[PDB]
């Protein structure tokens, strides 16, 4: 989970630098000493995302190296050759897997989670409030920053599950990842589907309740409109799809769960187009109405970011190890002392 | 050196436009010609010049001070509020060959643009560099700001100001 | 480092350009041509002859100001080798030999205004037809303005007057 | 590239023919025929005075 | 590495006398449509010129100027224009020119000159007029032939007929209650149109104080920019334009004709009849050229029976030298060389071989002459046809005179030497004419001093105008029975074409102008292309397209569905549709517009252009080869055909109505008389049920007390469509031109748009409604809050600052401006390597790289040069208080609108005509429920409706 977030990290953020067009001058949007005397402004919600993903890149960083160390500890002392050794014992610091030094791992572990906790979540509404602060009616939406994270959780989790049941099934793990996780994970995202599609519903209700033409026609253009076909697939996918999860043999049979999360991402991509494009496409002037078309550019940089991503992750899965060693050697003691006290 | 502060021409002699553009004229081949067709023509250091006149190709000169063209210095608004040479180009008038004597920064024209009362200076803007900024200088500036309408930094500060 | 604007596309004042054919993007000025509301309809003020003679008068009456700029414009562009007092005796007539002449001769005194005014505009002197010659003072109608020119003649006068 | 140091001229220089003429310009005083000098801005009040012939 | 490159500067070996460097200087010149010229100033930058504005002396430029004269600074600087003299394709001197034409010229005198021709366009040049009148001296059979597409046969051919002497109609606006346009556009582009567009927009323009407002009657059958403008517009066919103005006759009590017609237009046709004979002397009857001969002979007997002659209407001597027929010149000049008698053909402008109509088959009998010559401005389509083909200078480096609209004849004045070669058609008439090297200096001297004098020469060239000259007020006797006997022609056969002037390009002189065919169409907005324009009708009776144009038609009841319906119509523009005409097939593709007659096809003459530059090589299609010359303007047979093969027509606007938003607001002049406000209470108790709107904002803002605060005012109502204000914000801020691709993907390149929107019952007769939009300067920005880099940020003068070097191209800023003004550079669109095209940007300017954004800044170059200016004759006073005037800043965009609709000065200032504008009751901004506080405001569009048509 945390490599797949400092990669999906790397695979976003070069979309800020990638997206300006002028994008040698990234470092302008930080507050950098110059002979200029400028600044960021401050206010805009990209100056909040600058900040915003370099934090959340450093403490996902943070937390990987954290959470890396004591595996490091290990990985070097089964490491059977010798340069190696020293490669993953630097990695380690060495380590040396001891009381006064375990007592500060947990409790920097649990108080970096507690940092974290409230930063991803600010992370995706500050995400969210690049359109939440916007003027657009589409995207002035006082709910952008619980459904922006709601939708970020569904689609992390599906992307979780369409990368982990191959990691499940292929590399022989499946005592340490059950058959029971898998069905935590299915009602986890479950969760977040109807939070999600709550967030549809009050998009609609927004849009009918209004007295405003613009709402109304927002939801008139998103419903019948020339790009209404994203808006249909969305609630053919990130909310139809979703109430086969409530089962529990839905959610016990693999293929099953492995297609329907396979929807939820392309269902929650869909979900970001009608939120950004649609909104963008129809405005309050009608000379200002223009039809969106990508070209094969856009589909090449998101198949590129798809290989960046899936390259990062198979140096990931050969050089380092996939599974928290530690912590569920912990959680085997944990297992075995319920099994002791019943 | 040898033109301003040993022969004497006042600098509005070649530089003509000083006071009335935003561009400060470069001096033509015919502001040398008034003296150089009789102050020792047939000398080498003036073969170039000798050149133009006849042909009509400029001399080519460089550049010294430069902004980069979307910066919009004005010359006439600065030597007509009281803003002289030799706080922004130094002591020209004992240059054998010109320097820069500063890098032009948004630093350097926004320190005058926010503290305009360090560098005014009575008038006097063309008068070579023999002027020296007094003791008084925040008092004497606050008194010639107020007195050329020199406008507040809240408005010197704007973008379209300088960049347009 | 990244020069994006830096040096635009564009044209400046004196920016270099290869598609004229001497290397100057500014171009002279069109023979026969007159700006908006710029006329030439009365001779004497932009020529000193108006039945083609001397004239010994001037198109505006004298003022104070008037004076002064006179005084400016002299001393800018016409003390140099002709001395502030007006004896032709300073420092660019020391180096060269240049010999120019000083006002408070009595060729001068009796000479009229309009003498002064087509000496700014046309300098004085031409090679000859024969034997050969040369040019002094070059003429300065590019730098000072008609009506600066006849300023700068007033000024004369109140220098002769002054030295008379 | 530290501030160059600009070579410190010498000889004659315009300054002392220019303050010569700059006291023979007020300050009154004689020469060889004329009168008396009358100063300039007081030379000048009597040329504005008397005036110039106009056209 | 270093900073910068070392930048080598160049000053002059010998300076410009009068000018300071750095400043730059206005010179006045003449710049001609159809021959008719127009008064410009030229800013001459350092001694090239960069931008075309109004000189305020003239008539046909009180301020303002149309579109053309606006871009032909890009015109001026194409690097398409002809460089050298051609021989036969391959370049060759003036002395080989010369010697040849003197060759052919002693050819030619052993006889009284039967072979040598001319072919010129209409000349209005009294020096040009007077040295073909000498060479016609010395050769006595030679004839002159004038000829342009764009021509004025029929108002000088009425003339013929209602008077037997060529006359001109001068149309004193200012003084009209009821103005009836039958098939007229002197609100379009043509003979004194800013004249015109002014005097009608000076009486359009209600405040009030206002006690009286003009009332526009436009009977036509292409929607145009008078159709806009008009109360009362009535699509009625071309051919039917005859029998409308017989009818007019018959009613109002001149001998007309009995005429049927559909009772919207029998209706319509009263109702004229009634605000006619009720205005007597306060009445204007106006025909287009389009129409024929009798249409002109009976607005003249109109407009002799209302009083309006002398009062409003003005006959005058005719300012365009000889007047002809001129497709009757040309049809005699094709028969000629059709019969072998043409030896020598000289040809002065006018693209001969591409401008005429295609039954003459113009170079096929070009090739009979022998020796032929082109004075052409571009090697064109007749150079290449052509022999000897000789560069023309342009007006803005040429020396030489235009008459205007009523005789003013100024004195065209060159701001730059010559470019490539130059030679004009005074010195190659001063060639033919026995001399050689004579400049055309020389020649408009020695015809003008003598003339009206050396020193009357002097103020003629520092003014605009020539002072003593002008046409004289004649008033001829009306033949009210050679007009009687005449046919009028009746109506109807089937589909009927109208020949139009294309809007942006004229007859297609411009079409190689990059500014022009990117700029977009008035009332369709269709951009680097020709169209056929159909009404919804006309295209679901013609095209067989599964479409009703029926459920366009209704009331407010179901208006959203009916908008719906018009975008389903839409989608089925670029069907190429194969027409036949006499003997002509086009092809071209259809583009719906729902002003336009039933039954009735505009094709827009201009396009098709083969040798043209870089810009328009092969744009649009053809229109010429398919026009007939016994009626080049409209002909009644037509076989409209589906062909599929559907064609991409790129437009800027896409969506053709406002889809029940408060965008532009209309009103009546008789409640806005009685109620200035009401127009906004009508629109606020609908949304909110209050009669004043209560905006609470949370942003405080600044106050902007004690400051100069810039604003702008436009005035719907005396808004036309006329796109002279695009193309001069385009031609001030070194806008550049992006292709038809980029417009196909919508990055058009533009500061300000007109907005057109078709709102209106029935939607196939609509209301058609122009709205320009530039950036409103929004004193509460979304667009300023949202951009990270701090480069869109508000001033002390309360005006948006767009920072082009501080852009890192976020576009976010695009996103949040809720009027959708911003602009991007997505791909290099500055031109960075063609020099003329670097000639041509105005250095006060950035020219801005790719990945910056761009809107305009109220144009700020003026407003940065005017207080400095300010500033630098206070210290001068030394008053210190910098003070600056009313008049000190005039916008581009404003100094060149022709109605004058765009007002802008300063708002804090009570004194000044923006703050006036602003404190008016119909005075409102665009989208006031987003509390941005726009500083460009718009005053609501006040009609003056009739009894008849509307109560
Ligand atoms: C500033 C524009 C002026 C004015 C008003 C005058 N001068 Fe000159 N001057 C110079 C030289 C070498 C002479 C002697 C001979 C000559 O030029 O042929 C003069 C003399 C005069 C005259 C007498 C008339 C005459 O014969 O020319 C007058 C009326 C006069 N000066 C006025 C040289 C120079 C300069 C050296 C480069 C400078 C600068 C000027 N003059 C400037 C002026
Ligand atoms: C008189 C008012 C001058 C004008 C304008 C320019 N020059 Fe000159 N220059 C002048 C003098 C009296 C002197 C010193 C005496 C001497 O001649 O050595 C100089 C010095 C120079 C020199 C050396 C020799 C010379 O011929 O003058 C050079 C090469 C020189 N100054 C360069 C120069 C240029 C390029 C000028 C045009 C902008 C120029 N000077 C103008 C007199 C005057
Ligand atoms: C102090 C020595 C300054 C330097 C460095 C710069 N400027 Fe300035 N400039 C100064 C003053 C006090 C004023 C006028 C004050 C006023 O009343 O406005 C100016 C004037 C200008 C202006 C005029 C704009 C305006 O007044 O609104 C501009 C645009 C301008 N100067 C440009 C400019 C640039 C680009 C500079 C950096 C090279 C610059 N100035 C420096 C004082 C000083
Ligand atoms: C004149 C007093 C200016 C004001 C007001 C502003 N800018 Fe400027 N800018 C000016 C100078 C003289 C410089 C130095 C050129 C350099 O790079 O040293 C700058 C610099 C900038 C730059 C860097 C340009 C680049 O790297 O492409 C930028 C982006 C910039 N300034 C932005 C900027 C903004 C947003 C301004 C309004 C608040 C602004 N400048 C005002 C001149 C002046
Ligand atoms: C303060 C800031 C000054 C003032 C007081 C003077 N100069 Fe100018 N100068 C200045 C700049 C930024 C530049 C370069 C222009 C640019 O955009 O970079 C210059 C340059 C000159 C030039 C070069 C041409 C030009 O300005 O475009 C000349 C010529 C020149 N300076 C002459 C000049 C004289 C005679 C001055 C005394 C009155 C003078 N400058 C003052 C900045 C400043
Ligand atoms: C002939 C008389 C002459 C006068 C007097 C003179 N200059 Fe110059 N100046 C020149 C010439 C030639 C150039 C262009 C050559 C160069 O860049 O050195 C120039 C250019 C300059 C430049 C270079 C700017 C640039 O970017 O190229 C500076 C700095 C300058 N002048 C300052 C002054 C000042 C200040 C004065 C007034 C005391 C002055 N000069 C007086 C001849 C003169
Ligand atoms: S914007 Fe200006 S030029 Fe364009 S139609 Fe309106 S008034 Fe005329
Ligand atoms: S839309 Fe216009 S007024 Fe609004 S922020 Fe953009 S430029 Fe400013
Ligand atoms: S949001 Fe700002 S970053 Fe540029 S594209 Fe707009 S000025
Ligand atoms: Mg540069």
């Amino acid at each position: 989970a945390e490599a797949m977030t400092l990669f999906a990290v790397a695979c976003a953020g070069l979309y800020p630098i990638l997206h300006l067009g002028r994008p040698w001058l990234f470092y302008w949007l930080i507050p950098y000493p110059n002979t200029h005397g400028m600044w960021p402004q401050f206010r805009s919600a990209l100056a909040w995302d600058v900040f915003a993903i370099s934090t959340y890149a450093t403490v996902s960083l943070v937390f990987w190296l954290v959470g890396l160390i004591p595996d490091f500890a290990t990985l070097r002392d089964r490491a059977k050759n010798i340069w190696v050794k020293r490669l993953y014992g630097i990695a380690a610091l060495g380590w040396r897997g001891s009381a006064r030094h375990w007592h500060r791992y947990e409790m920097a572990s649990i108080l970096l989670a507690g940092l974290s906790t409230p930063l991803v979540v600010s992370v995706h509404s500050i995400i969210s409030l690049d359109f939440a602060i916007s003027q657009v009616p589409g995207w002035q939406v006082t709910v952008f920053p619980p459904y922006f994270v709601a939708g970020a959780v569904f689609a992390g989790f599906a992307m979780v599950l369409l990368l982990m049941i191959p990691v499940r099934t292929f590399y022989g793990f499946e005592n340490y990842i059950t058959l029971h996780h898998l069905d935590v994970m299915a009602k986890v995202m479950l969760t977040t589907g109807m939070i999600v599609v709550y967030g549809y519903f009050m998009e609609v209700f927004a849009s009918l309740y209004s007295g405003n033409e613009f709402e109304e026609y927002l939801l008139y253009n998103r419903l019948f409109g020339p790009s209404s076909w994203a808006y249909w697939g969305l609630l053919f996918c990130n909310a139809v799809a979703i109430q086969p999860l409530w089962f529990k043999k839905v959610r016990q049979n693999i293929p099953a769960l492995l297609i329907i999360s396979l929807i939820v991402s392309v269902g929650m991509w869909l979900e970001r187009y009608v939120i950004i494009v649609i909104s963008l496409e129809r405005d309050f002037l009608p000379s200002s109405w223009d039809i969106y078309i990508p070209t094969i550019w856009d589909w090449s940089l998101y198949i590129g970011t798809f290989g960046l991503f899936f390259t990062l992750l198979f140096l990931f899965i050969r050089v380092l190890p996939m599974i928290n060693i530690f912590e569920m050697r912990l959680f085997l003691y944990q297992e075995t002392e319920k099994a002791k006290q019943r | 050196q040898l033109h301003v502060n040993v022969v004497g021409i006042d600098c509005r002699y070649c530089h003509t436009s000083v006071d009335q553009s935003y561009f400060a004229n470069i001096p033509a081949t015919e502001t040398c010609m008034t003296c150089h067709s009789q102050i020792k023509t047939y000398s080498p250091l003036l073969e170039k010049v000798r050149e133009s006149y006849a042909t009509g190709k400029p001399i080519e000169w460089v550049k010294v001070y430069d902004l980069p063209n979307f910066v919009y210095f004005n010359h006439s608004i600065h030597v007509n509020k009281g803003i002289g040479c030799s706080t922004c180009h130094g002591q020209v008038n004992n240059m054998p060959v010109v320097w820069q004597q500063q890098a032009l920064y948004m630093g350097w024209c926004l320190n005058c643009h926010r503290n305009p009362e360090l560098y005014v200076r009575p008038r006097e803007e063309v008068y070579n560099m023999d002027y020296v900024p007094p003791s008084n200088q925040l008092e004497i500036g606050r008194q010639l700001v107020a007195e050329y309408g020199i406008m507040p930094p809240d408005q010197l500060t704007n973008c379209y100001v300088c960049h347009r | 480092c990244h020069q994006d604007m830096y040096d635009q596309q564009k044209y400046t004042t004196y920016e270099p350009s290869s598609f004229f054919a001497d290397g100057r993007s500014s171009r002279p000025n069109v023979p026969g041509t007159t700006p908006f509301e710029v006329v030439k309809t009365d001779e004497f003020l932009y020529t000193g002859l108006i039945d083609g003679q001397e004239v010994d008068a001037m198109p505006f009456p004298v003022t104070k100001d008037l004076l002064l700029r006179g005084q400016l414009k002299y001393n800018i562009y016409c003390a140099v080798c002709h001395g502030e007092a007006g004896y032709g005796a300073s420092m660019v007539a020391e180096r060269g030999g240049i010999v120019p002449a000083n006002f408070h001769q009595q060729r001068l005194r009796e000479a009229p205004l309009s003498h002064f005014f087509v000496v700014i505009t046309n300098g004085v002197y031409r090679g000859d037809p024969e034997n050969g010659g040369y040019q002094s003072m070059y003429g300065y109608a590019s730098r000072i303005t008609p009506e600066d020119r006849w300023a700068i003649a007033a000024y004369i006068r109140a220098l002769q007057l002054s030295q008379n | 590239p530290f501030t160059p140091q600009p070579a410190p001229v010498t000889g004659n220089t315009y300054r002392t023919y220019v303050n010569d003429a700059r006291t023979l310009l007020n300050s009154y005083g004689y020469t060889m025929e004329g009168k008396v000098h009358i100063p300039i801005d007081r030379a000048m009040d009597l040329i504005v005075e008397r005036g110039l012939p106009v056209r | 590495c270093t900073y910068q490159p070392r930048q080598y500067i160049a000053p002059f070996d010998r300076q410009p006398e009068g000018r300071v460097p750095g400043i730059p200087q206005y010179f006045a010149s003449t710049l001609t449509l159809g021959g008719y010229g127009t008064g410009v100033l030229v800013r001459s930058n350092e001694g090239r010129p960069t931008k075309v504005e109004g000189n305020p002396r003239h008539p046909a430029s009180l301020g303002g100027t149309d579109l053309f004269a606006q871009a032909e600074i890009l015109t001026m600087y194409d690097p398409d224009r002809s460089t050298t003299v051609l021989r036969q394709g391959v370049p060759s001197t003036w002395a080989e020119f010369t010697t040849t034409l003197g060759n052919a010229l002693t050819a030619a005198r052993a006889t009284q000159g039967a072979g040598v021709r001319l072919l010129t366009t209409t000349i209005t040049s009294p020096s040009l007029a007077a040295q073909i009148e000498q060479f016609l001296q010395a050769y006595p059979q030679a004839r002159w032939y004038q000829y342009e597409p764009i021509n004025r046969d029929n108002v000088v051919a009425g003339a013929r007929l209602a008077f037997g002497r060529d006359v001109t109609t001068r149309y004193d606006l200012s003084a009209a209650q009821v103005v009836v346009s039958l098939d007229a556009d002197f609100l379009a582009p043509g003979p004194g149109f800013v004249a015109y567009a002014r005097a009608f927009a000076e009486r359009r323009k209600v405040r009030k104080d206002s006690t009286t407002m003009n009332r526009l009657y436009v009977v036509e059958a292409s929607p145009s920019t008078t159709g806009t403008a008009a109360d009362h517009r009535l699509p009625l066919r071309a051919d039917a334009i005859a029998a409308f103005t017989g009818a007019l006759a018959n009613e109002l009590g001149v001998g007309g004709a009995p005429a049927t017609l559909s009772p919207k237009a029998e209706e319509f046709l009263r109702a004229i009849a009634r605000d006619l004979e009720e205005h007597r002397g306060q009445s204007v009857v106006i025909a287009g050229d389009q129409q024929p001969p009798i249409v002109h002979a009976l607005a003249h007997l109109i407009n002799a029976e209302l009083g309006n002659v002398g009062q409003t209407v003005f006959y005058h001597e005719p300012v365009e030298a000889r007047p002809t027929n001129q497709t009757e010149e040309l049809v005699a000049l094709v028969s000629e060389m059709a019969a072998g008698r043409v030896e020598t053909l000289i040809m002065i402008g006018g693209n001969p071989v591409y401008n005429a109509p295609g039954d003459l088959r113009f170079a096929d009998r070009m090739a009979s002459v022998p020796l032929t010559i082109h004075l052409s401005q571009f090697v064109d389509e007749t150079s290449a046809r052509a022999t000897w083909h000789i560069p023309q200078a342009h007006p803005l480096e040429s020396w030489g005179d235009a008459r205007a609209f009523d005789g003013t004849a100024s004195i065209v004045q060159p701001l730059i030497e010559p470019l490539y070669g130059g030679k004009t058609a005074n010195e190659l008439l001063a060639a033919m004419l026995g001399q050689p090297e004579a400049e055309s200096y020389d020649l408009v001297r020695s015809f003008w001093l003598e003339q009206i004098g050396e020193t009357g020469w002097q103020v003629a060239l520092a003014n605009g105008v020539i002072a003593e000259t002008v046409a004289p007020v004649i008033e001829p006797t009306l033949n009210e029975g050679a007009i009687r006997a005449t046919p009028i022609p009746q109506p109807g056969d089937g589909v009927e074409i109208v020949f139009r002037p294309d809007p942006s390009l004229f007859d297609g002189f411009y079409a190689n102008n990059g500014w022009l065919q990117e700029l977009p169409r008035p009332l369709t907005k269709l951009v680097w292309d020709n169209a056929a324009l159909m009404s919804p009708r006309t295209a679901i009776k013609l095209l067989g397209l599964p479409f009703n144009a029926d459920r366009l038609i209704g009331t407010e009841a179901d208006d959203r569905e009916r908008q719906q319906y018009l975008e389903q119509l839409s989608k089925v523009n670029g069907t190429i549709a194969r027409i036949e005409y006499r003997g002509g097939i086009i092809e071209i593709p259809i583009w719906l517009l729902p002003g336009h007659a039933e039954d009735s096809i505009t094709l827009n003459l201009g396009y098709g252009r083969t040798h043209a530059g870089r810009v328009g090589n092969n744009v649009g299609i053809d229109v010429y080869p398919i026009r007939t010359s016994d009626s080049p303007w409209f002909g009644a047979g037509a076989r409209v055909t589906n062909t599929g093969r559907t064609y991409l027509l790129v437009s800027t606007q896409d969506h053709w109505t406002l889809e029940g938003r408060d965008i532009y607001r209309v009103g009546e002049f008789k409640k806005f008389k009685e109620d200035p406000k009401y127009i906004a209470k009508e629109v606020y108790q609908e949304e909110y049920g209050r009669e004043t709107p209560n905006y609470q904002s949370l942003q405080p803002g600044d106050d902007y007390t004690g400051r100069n605060a810039w604003g702008m005012t436009i005035n719907l109502n005396a808004c036309i469509g006329c796109n002279a204000c695009v193309v001069a914000c385009q031609a001030e801020n070194n806008i550049a031109v992006v292709g038809k691709d980029q417009v196909s993907r919508g990055r058009e390149m533009h500061w300000i748009r007109i907005d057109r929107y078709f709102a209106g019952e029935d939607l196939d007769n609509p209301s058609i409604y122009m709205m320009p939009v530039n950036c409103m300067q929004c004193e509460k920005a979304p667009c300023e809050v949202v951009c990270p880099v701090a480069a869109t940020v508000h001033d002390y003068e309360g005006l948006n600052n767009m920072v082009y070097n501080r852009c890192v191209g976020t576009k976010y800023c695009s996103n949040n401006c809720p009027y959708k003004v911003r602009r991007f550079n997505f791909l290099q669109y500055s031109d960075t390597t063609t020099e003329t095209f670097k000639l041509a940007f105005n250095p006060d300017v950035t020219v801005r790289i790719r990945g910056v954004m761009e809107k305009c800044t109220y144009c700020v170059q003026r407003i940065s040069g005017a207080r400095i200016a300010a500033k630098r004759a206070a210290v001068q006073a030394g008053q210190s208080s910098y003070v600056i005037s009313d008049g000190a800043i005039q916008t581009a965009c404003e100094q060149a609108c022709p109605t004058g609709a765009i007002v802008f000065g300063d708002i804090n200032d009570s004194n000044s005509r923006v703050a006036k504008w602003k404190a008016e009751g119909h005075n409102y901004g665009l989208l006031g429920f987003l509390n941005t506080v726009p500083r460009t405001t718009y005053l609501a569009r006040v009609r003056n409706p009739s009894e008849e048509l509307e109560k």
